[PDB]
């Protein structure tokens, strides 16, 4: 979670 | 960087940025088109603009450094594209912790039909 955006 | 940005908007917000601003709205993670569905779809849509001003950048993969001030985002000074992309990711951030009063689950896996025209930077 917390790659992308 | 894509992971570090993530890391960045969890430690803001804290929401995941995977899954919660990965395809929120008409500009948060994919999509070019349309009117911003909101105000945290419009941190996107800035925050995509932000990029599009780096087009010999690499915001996906290249690794900025930066750190916090008691809360504050200091961007940490590495090489020029390093500096505007972390002051990019920064400002998507703070945008996004700004907008979290309004931040809705109705955006994500906003389909891609409901977005169209676009919407100068």
């Amino acid at each position: 979670f917390l790659a992308y955006k | 960087s894509l992971l570090e940005f993530g890391k960045m908007i969890l430690e803001e917000t804290g929401k995941l940025a995977i899954p919660s601003y990965s395809s929120y709205g008409c500009y948060c993670g994919w999509g070019g088109k349309g009117t911003p569905k909101d105000a945290t779809d419009r941190c996107c849509f800035v925050h995509d603009c932000c990029y599009g001003n780096l087009p010999d950048c690499n915001p996906k993969s290249d690794r900025y450094k930066y750190k916090r001030v008691n809360g504050a985002i200091v961007c940490e000074k590495g090489t020029s594209c390093e500096n505007r992309i972390c002051e990019c990711d920064k400002a998507a951030a703070i945008c996004f912790r700004q907008n979290l009063n309004t931040y809705s689950k109705k955006y994500m896996l906003y389909p891609d039909f409901l977005c169209k025209g676009e919407l100068k930077c």
